[PDB]
């Protein structure tokens, strides 16, 4: 039983957006939809509710003529319109199930981030990290993914294949720039004798680059 | 009371 | 003015019985409300339904060591042998139909702090500028801070003996497995970083200081 949200929205202030909420091996129009939003700090403030058989919505107060909640059987999908963004709209927001009978949220979407800003849309520089001053069995890689937005951006090493000892740290954040790094502990066998690279796509700005490791 | 259908 | 009352914040101790106060509103004493769990980068988790005489209906995958309890408008959620795993954002909601409108409330949430936890130390991987971005006459040293429990730290660096502010950003903490990591970076012209003897990540965390230092040389 799943709630398969939209991916990460990048909207202008004084846009609006549209997410979607897909029902997976449940019956779609047997539950109703309630969308959240994820409070700044902690806690969660309910937005509304579709119920799909009876095309029924009501809202929180604060969301009438700010959320728009529609339900498509057709594609057992879910959409939330949000009008005129402001940053105070960037969050996460969920999609919920609930039974018509009782007021548990039983199973939750993974959640839609929506950034609202007016910040320049930058492809990330990716530089790749040899091992610190080398020698050893064992060998630390790095990659620097410098200077982008929005989030987010997908690293993976050789493509998902080098799936072990990999760490990615979180993202700093600066002047609506991000910058993270990753790195992956790989056998003096493997590397350099095998290319190694970090992979970084960046769907807002359309760019994928994979960046070998090289030795010095 | 507590309403509890939507 | 269907209204849910919680305590910003809550601390127990590893092992001990924890109690949490959701409080309806008077005029709403008598509702159900439902429990949730939320974890940071997950979805909120459903906990249980909770009705005015005690009675309870858990959701799946959550632990015996967790019941639900009532008394007048006061709505309890009790967890035994407290873990690491059950530190969260514990939130009750309550539904109603009010001038003819379904709504559902959240109160604010009780952040639940599992104290005595043994902590972990970070350890660090630092990496220098690589030869590619120097030639852009920009040098950024990365601080990669690894396994460290519980979640606040502070970050310097230094040149030679001497801290630098200026190009210094430092991540909030991500939970990773039951320990958190964290990156700072340093940015420097390529002539900064070729004019110092040495440059210092230090990591201040539960009163250790965990240092890694770079060399041009
Ligand atoms: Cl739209
Ligand atoms: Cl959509
Ligand atoms: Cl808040
Ligand atoms: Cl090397
Ligand atoms: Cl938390
Ligand atoms: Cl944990
Ligand atoms: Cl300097």
């Amino acid at each position: 039983v799943q709630l398969q949200q939209s991916g990460a929205a990048l909207v202008r202030p004084g846009t609006s957006v549209k997410v979607s909420c897909r029902a997976s091996e449940y019956a779609f129009t047997n539950y109703v939809i309630e969308w959240v939003k994820q409070r700044p700090g902690q806690g969660l403030e309910w937005i509304g509710v579709i119920n799909p058989g009876s095309g029924g919505t009501n809202y929180n107060e604060k969301f009438k003529g700010k959320a728009t909640l529609i339900a498509d059987k057709s594609s057992s999908t879910a959409y939330m319109q949000l009008s005129s963004l402001t940053s105070d709209d960037s969050a996460v927001y969920f999609c919920a199930r609930s039974t018509y009978y009782s007021g548990a949220l039983d199973y939750w979407g993974q959640g839609t981030s929506v950034t609202v800003s007016s910040a320049k849309t930058t492809a990330p520089s990716v530089y790749p990290l040899a091992p610190v001053c080398t020698t050893g069995s064992s060998v630390t890689l790095g990659c620097l993914v410098k200077g982008y937005f929005p989030e987010p951006v997908t690293l993976t090493w050789n493509s998902g294949s080098l799936s072990s000892g990999v760490h990615t740290f979180p993202a700093v954040l600066q002047s609506d720039l991000y910058t993270l790094s990753s790195s992956v502990t790989v056998t003096s066998s493997t590397w350099p004798s095998q290319s190694i690279t970090c992979n970084v796509a960046h769907p807002a700005s359309s760019t994928k680059v994979d960046k070998k490791i090289e030795p010095r | 009371v507590q309403i509890l259908n939507k | 003015q269907l209204v849910l009352t919680q305590s910003s914040s809550a601390s127990f101790s590893l092992g001990a019985s924890a109690k949490l106060t959701c409080t309806l509103s008077s005029q709403h004493s008598t509702y159900t409300i439902e429990w949730y769990q939320q974890q940071p980068l997950k979805p909120p988790k459903y906990v249980m339904e909770l009705k005015k005489d005690g009675s309870h209906s858990t959701g799946d995958g959550i632990p015996d060591r967790f019941s639900g309890s009532s008394s007048g408008a006061d709505r309890y959620l009790s967890i035994s042998n407290i873990q690491p795993e059950d530190e969260a954002i514990y939130i009750c909601g309550v539904g109603d139909t009010i001038k003819e409108q379904f709504v559902y409330v959240f109160g604010g949430g009780t952040k639940v702090t599992v104290l005595g936890q043994p902590k972990s130390t970070p350890t660090l991987t630092v990496f220098p500028p690589s030869s590619e971005e120097l030639k852009e006459n920009k040098a950024t040293l990365v601080c990669l801070i690894s396994n460290f429990s519980p979640s606040g730290v502070t970050v310097a660096w230094k040149a030679n003996g001497t801290p630098i502010t200026q190009g210094v950003d430092t991540s909030n903490p991500t939970k990773e497995g039951n320990k958190f990591m964290a990156s700072s970076f340093l940015h420097l012209t390529s002539d900064q970083w070729r004019s110092h003897n040495s440059f210092t990540c230090q990591v201040t965390h539960e009163g250790d200081t965990v240092e890694k230092s770079l060399s041009p040389a």
